[PDB]
């Protein structure tokens, strides 16, 4: 609920460390 | 007794097909490579046509080398061993499987849909009866997961594929795991993880349910419910305990919510005593014919464009290229094992 981003709503990956 | 037994014949299947795993079964000359339906560090996705059968496939191949190279064998491991013992409506079938030089390869279903994440943007934000749909079948997906002690642990709109009737096909099973107590790896995608993995503590099936609730709520509203311009902002709110909800929000749809996103995990959904249940007689499944969704007679809300077969026109086209062969096998022999 705040002012959206575009990179906040691109195509997130997966990660593992 | 009904349900119980199913599932209890469910873990029979299961088991059996997990001891005694299945084995090489194909040739790549059986499929051609008709377009790239996606691609990655580790491999890549074709659709590709059985030249023997005259139908499309998702012919999935992951480079060996870099499988070696980015530490994700047993993740490779468990997914092709996860994926030959599970069988679901909602989860995708793996047709055929064989390993080669330089390559190891996952003949799926082909799923003409695409992501959910595609058309979730596209539309900009379902409705709730929309969302409801979608939420029921990956209810019954977890459910039926959870049952054989395999924990997702990632559930977020790019893994998730609406097939040709507008039902859930599930694909990535990298971080699965089958497990009975807890785990401790860290792993999924910042928006969409629980709080206890980001405390860095042991977390159970629960996170999972955590997921759900994230899911729910960036289908109803076309963007998550924990973002922020940095990663660090966004482990900061997630474990904080506030969530937004907009304006059009059904008030038994805030309740869910509140429900699955619950930072305590003893008031959490689906890690109740009660378990499943608690989810599937809430007030806002209130509609939904749980054995229909099942059993597949629930008419879609949206069907995606399927005008003719093969058509990629759900999917991105990305790049085209061919695959490199070797003469020398550069399966290692962690991989005889797949
Ligand atoms: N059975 C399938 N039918 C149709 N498309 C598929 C199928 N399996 C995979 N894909 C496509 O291939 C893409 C990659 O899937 P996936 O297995 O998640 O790759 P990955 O190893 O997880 N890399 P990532 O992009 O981070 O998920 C998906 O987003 C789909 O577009
Ligand atoms: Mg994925
Ligand atoms: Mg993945």
């Amino acid at each position: 609920r705040g002012f959206l981003r575009s990179a906040s709503l691109g195509r997130r990956a997966s990660f593992h460390l | 007794n009904a349900v119980k037994e199913f599932l209890a014949k469910a873990k029979e299947d299961f088991l059996k097909k997990w001891e005694t795993p299945s084995q090489n079964t194909a040739q790549l000359d059986q499929f051609d490579r008709i377009k790239t339906l996606g691609t990655g560090s580790f491999g890549r996705v074709m659709l590709v046509k059985h030249k023997e059968s005259g139908n499309h496939y998702a012919m999935k191949i992951l480079d060996k080398q870099k499988v070696v190279k980015l530490k994700q064998i047993e993740h490779t491991l468990n997914e092709k061993r996860i994926l030959q013992a599970v069988n679901f409506p909602f989860l995708v079938k793996l047709e055929f499987s064989f390993k080669d030089n330089s390559n190891l390869y996952m003949v799926m279903e082909y799923v003409a849909g695409g992501e959910m994440f595609s058309h979730l943007r596209r539309i900009g934000r379902f409705s709730e009866p929309h969302a409801r749909f979608y939420a029921a079948q990956i209810v019954l997906t977890f459910e039926y997961l959870h049952s054989l002690d395999l924990i997702y642990r990632d559930l977020k709109p790019e893994n998730l594929l609406i097939d040709q009737q507008g039902y859930i096909q599930v694909t990535d099973f990298g971080f699965a795991k089958r497990v009975k107590g807890r785990t401790w790896t860290l792993c999924g995608t910042p928006e969409y993880l629980a709080p206890e993995i980001i405390l860095s503590k042991g977390y159970n099936k629960a996170v999972d349910w955590w997921a759900l609730g994230v899911l729910i709520y960036e289908m109803a509203a076309g963007y998550p419910p924990f973002f922020a311009d940095q990663p660090i902002q966004i482990y900061e709110k997630i474990v904080s305990g506030k969530v937004r909800f907009p304006s059009h929000f059904s008030s038994d749809l805030k309740d869910l919510l509140r429900n699955l996103l619950q930072v305590d995990l003893t008031k959490r959904f689906g890690n109740l005593k009660n378990g499943v249940n608690d989810i599937k007689n809430h007030k806002w499944f209130a509609t939904t014919d749980w054995i229909a969704i099942y059993q597949r007679k629930v008419e879609a809300p949206f069907i995606p464009k399927f005008k003719g077969p093969g058509d990629t026109s759900n999917f991105d086209d990305y790049e085209e290229e061919e695959i490199r062969v070797s003469i020398n096998e550069k399966c290692g022999k962690e991989f005889t094992e797949f």
